[PDB]
């Protein structure tokens, strides 16, 4: 059934890419911030948080436009689909 | 009552009212409206349905009795009796529009089109129109195709009004979360915190005032 | 009911065991909470006791409750041993899910004395992707017993109805 | 017996009765007060609601019996029959003042007025202004207007006290946590210690009889 | 045949039963105490809420029903006569007083009395309280209320009881997570390793058997 | 009544295969980074769950088939069962 | 009458089996993923619409419902 | 819709916001204290636990009137941009 083989599969596909991006900032940041802890050799448990949290909220800020015109898009698709035989 | 026919339809029509009271008038959105505000505050039993429910009906009393009593003053005249089919028809036809008129005001007309022309088996039901050509089209239209485009062009209202009210409280809510890891409390649900500022601050708006106001105010107008 | 609520017991258990705790079941019906695994286990144990005629015993136990006692006799149910009720039916659901939980709680500890050479591995998180697995693997072995263990040793039986009441008139 | 419509009107009454105690009465107020006290301790199943209503139930009973019987002997009076519409319907009025002033006390002026400004006929231009002198407007808005401000305004001071409920606990809650934190003991989870604390803090309070006391006591006045 | 009215006040009774067991019996406290030490072994839903309820059911049944079978007894009584519906109502209050004697001794007296005063006191112009001599109102006490001071003292049992069986779990857990530290396996999560144990610990003792008979022995002899 | 016991055991042992493949992998993912990570010093958390989201959705994407085959085949099977009988 | 129920029952058993595997494989690999605070059902409810509609339950079912009283 | 897109926007800033503070005074605190064991050092893990609450509450007590007529002012603007 191509057509819900290509439903199914396309949702998956945006939860993995929507995903993402958030997580890698985040990971980055994360190994940044713990290796800077170790030349300097000073520890402390806030900072990495911290500085996540701003990363997080700028890439926010800058995607979301593009995460609403994706799921508009796959929004009308699928209706469509789904009363396509008539 | 001078005619049987019309004590038949009066009375079918006082058993039909709380349908169209749940389907064509304001009492779709005030409803819903209360519901949410009990949802985004995250309280399960208080207050009641019923309570919500009545404040509900109250309200919606005030915005819809002037058409009720506009109608009941224009059919309890006696002054006219009529010679024909059409003349009544006419006659009863002209009584409606007062209801006619706040229903077109706030449907969407091109839904309340698309059902005139399903309703009809016009032209097998959909083709294509080369010109675009507008008829008076707010007189023609039928209650029967007028009602549900009523009734889905408020719950969609409802939905927008409940989306504005809980993006505050979601505020809160990640707020609170986020001083609880400053502190390192990780273990720590903050739902057992963030409630009790929620209410308050929901106190502090008098947010029951300001809904209750807003909502009449987009009907009426008063100084 | 009393074979069933064992069986309801022993799925409730090994769920919260394997984690699992938001579980999804449905019912209204009765008002209680469910979960996958008593659900799953709730039904297998009923169709078992249907196909081994059991239906005939409980009319049979209907019967035998109007002809040992009376409804004007004032027939009463003996209050000593409901005391103990509930004690009996918590104790034969442990007795029976106890193989689970030692191999659930053995796994978990060595991944502990292994963090101890890694102390950067989310034991813990390992341990949640296990656990599952384990519970089916282990489950899946020790299952065919399950039809006789509770067709017969668990069913209450007729002969019974002399001690749990007596007639007080 | 009597009149057939006084009959109709007294079943009437009695068939609505449900409503307005859960819309109009104080009963509003000590519902929602036990459940915020059951969600503040912390459990999901204990008291049942089945208790807690009844419970909020006899104490309202207490509270608005003196009125019911009021107006019952006001109209179980041979005194009179009358003579016009205007004489009657100025009778029935005064029987219901009783009433009308305990909803007073407790609504809200500004609200009040808001609404009784929304009943009036519209007009094509805003409505003609007016001031009116207390008699009316002071001693004697509509009920149609009170009902709903009474039921906003209940609903608002019962959260009030909610949120001052709240307070100790969350105090308790923090500081579990911070002495916790300060022995190590990090991956253990609070609640299973905080529970008993504040149980035990609230029989020790004995807050049961507190509120008891203090709501029936913001009502009634006994010495 | 009978009489009609004794035939509608057996009808509604038969209606109320269960608001009244759910509010004024026993069963208040047996179902509050089984739930508490559910929720402190740390797995809900066993034993199941139809177990735990079922029970409780049965047990209230042992205190209450020789009570109903006694009130009963007495009314299906051939030898007793009247004259005046003062005499009758005297010997029907009588019938009750085995109910009211069980409300009295599980009751605080001070806060039976003040809902005793809060039925009138709305109505006095006056202070003094002497007026009549206690004998009278110390047995009678009304029944509207003994109900809601019985019910406010049970809820205030069951917590004080269910506090001093949290204790002990509460130690297991601290033994449990000081030895994880003490062995340094840090990365474990102890309540893995506590429930299972405190589920052990309960049932090899017989907790519920023994909790069954120190929560009936408040209430009869077994023997 | 074998069966009942028959297809009983067979829904135990479908759940078994099925959910295998994805916890192995996730384990793997997790004791690799969890020893990389002691290799080198750094004190990240998140890089596992970055890691294991794209490695169990890859393997959801090529077992995507035969998940739909076997759970047509047992549904059949258990059907013919339930109402052939004569 | 209590033979009927029985009977009924037993069919109804059998149908359960494959949601029951649906609902205890999305609950495993949510687990593995450690999105612990996710419900099932949400996920869960489509798979089983999709599979009963794969499936064609209604036909088979009726069916054989009917061919159980006639040869 | 210019103002649905205002108001999302605006949440995010005020959560961001909100929030910053705290984490400031406990991160510069944790630091701190943590250069200070690096002299005369002595090694406990839970100083920072310690100090660090106190920094927060105290945060909290001076500033949490400002929270309050933020919020406020935000609840505002949005139920009337709702109800307009
Ligand atoms: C909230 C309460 C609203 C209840 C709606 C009552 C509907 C009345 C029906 C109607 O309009 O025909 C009246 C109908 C009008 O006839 P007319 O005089 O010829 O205009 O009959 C009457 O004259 C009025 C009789 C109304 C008796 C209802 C009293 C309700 C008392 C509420 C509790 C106090
Ligand atoms: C309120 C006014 C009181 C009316 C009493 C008159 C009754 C009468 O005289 O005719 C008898 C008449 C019954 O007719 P009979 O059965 O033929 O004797 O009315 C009744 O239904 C009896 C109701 C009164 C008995 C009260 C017993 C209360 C016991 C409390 C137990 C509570 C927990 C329940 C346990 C389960
Ligand atoms: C995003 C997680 C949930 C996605 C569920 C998608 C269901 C697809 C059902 C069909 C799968 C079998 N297939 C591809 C052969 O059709
Ligand atoms: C504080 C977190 C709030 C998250 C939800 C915010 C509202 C949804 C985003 C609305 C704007 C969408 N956008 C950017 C495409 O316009
Ligand atoms: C179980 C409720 C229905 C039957 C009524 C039982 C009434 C209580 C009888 C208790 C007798 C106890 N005993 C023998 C020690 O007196
Ligand atoms: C967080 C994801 C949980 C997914 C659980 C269901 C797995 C099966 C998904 C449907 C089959 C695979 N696919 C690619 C078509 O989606
Ligand atoms: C959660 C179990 C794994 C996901 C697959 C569930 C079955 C979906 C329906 C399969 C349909 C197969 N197909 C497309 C060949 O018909
Ligand atoms: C910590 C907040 C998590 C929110 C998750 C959803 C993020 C995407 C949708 C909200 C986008 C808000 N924005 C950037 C338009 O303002
Ligand atoms: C994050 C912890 C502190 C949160 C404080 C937020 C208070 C919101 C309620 C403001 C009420 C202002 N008021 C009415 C007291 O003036």
């Amino acid at each position: 059934m191509d057509d819900l083989v290509f439903a199914g599969n396309k949702a998956l596909y945006l939860v993995l890419i929507l995903s993402g991006w958030p997580t890698i900032v985040a990971t980055i940041i994360g190994l940044l911030v713990g290796l800077f802890q170790t030349v300097t050799q000073l520890q402390e448990q806030t900072l990495p948080f911290g500085i996540k949290l701003l990363g997080v909220c700028l890439c926010l800020f800058l995607l979301s436009g593009w995460y609403g015109e994706v799921l508009l898009s796959y929004g009308r698709q699928v209706i469509f689909l789904a009363l396509a035989k008539g | 009552m001078g005619n049987d026919i019309s004590l038949i339809a009066l009375l079918a029509f006082s058993t039909l009212l709380p349908f169209i009271i749940a389907s064509g008038t304001c009492f779709v959105k005030f409803s819903i409206v209360f519901v949410m505000v009990r949802n985004a505050l995250g309280l399960q039993q208080i207050p009641s349905n019923m309570t919500l429910n009545g404040v509900a009906l109250l309200l919606s009393m005030f915005v819809m009795w002037p058409i009720m009593h506009d109608a009941y003053v224009y059919f309890e005249d006696e002054d006219v009796t009529f010679n024909d089919i059409s003349s009544l028809s006419k006659h009863v036809d002209e009584g409606l529009d007062g209801y006619r008129d706040y229903l077109i005001k706030y449907s969407d007309r091109e839904l309340v089109q698309f059902f005139e022309n399903a309703q009809l088996k016009r032209q097998y039901g959909e083709e294509t129109e080369t010109v675009k050509r507008d008829k008076d089209e707010i007189e023609k239209p039928s209650i029967f195709a007028l009602l549900p485009a009523y009734a889905l062009s408020e719950i969609k209202s409802a939905f927008k009004i409940g989306f504005y009210l809980y993006l505050p409280f979601v505020v809160v809510d990640l707020v609170v979360s986020s001083v609880l890891l400053a502190l390192g409390m990780m273990m720590m649900s903050p739902v057992t915190i963030s409630t009790p500022i929620k209410l308050v601050l929901f106190v502090a708006l008098d947010g029951w005032t300001l809904l209750s106001k807003g909502l009449i105010l987009q009907y009426m107008d008063i100084a | 009911s009393w074979p069933f609520w064992v069986m309801h017991a022993l799925g409730c258990i090994i769920d919260n065991q394997r984690g699992a705790t938001l579980s999804s079941s449905i019912d209204p019906a009765n008002g209680i909470d469910t979960s996958e695994m008593a659900n799953f286990l709730n039904m297998f144990a009923a169709v078992v006791y249907l196909q081994n005629g059991g239906l005939v015993t409980m009319v049979d136990v209907l019967n035998k409750s109007y002809q040992l006692c009376d409804p004007m006799n004032e027939c009463t149910p003996s209050l000593p041993p409901l005391l103990t009720f509930i004690n009996q039916v918590a104790q034969n659901a442990l007795v029976l899910a106890s193989p689970v939980v030692l191999v659930l709680l053995l796994s978990e500890v060595f991944l502990g004395l292994l963090s101890r050479f890694a102390p950067q591995m989310n034991a813990f998180a390992i341990s949640l992707t296990v656990k599952s697995g384990i519970a089916v693997l282990i489950m899946l072995l020790y299952f065919s017993p399950v039809l006789p263990d509770n067709v017969l040793r668990l069913s209450f039986q007729a002969t019974g109805l002399s001690s749990w009441f007596y007639e007080r008139g």
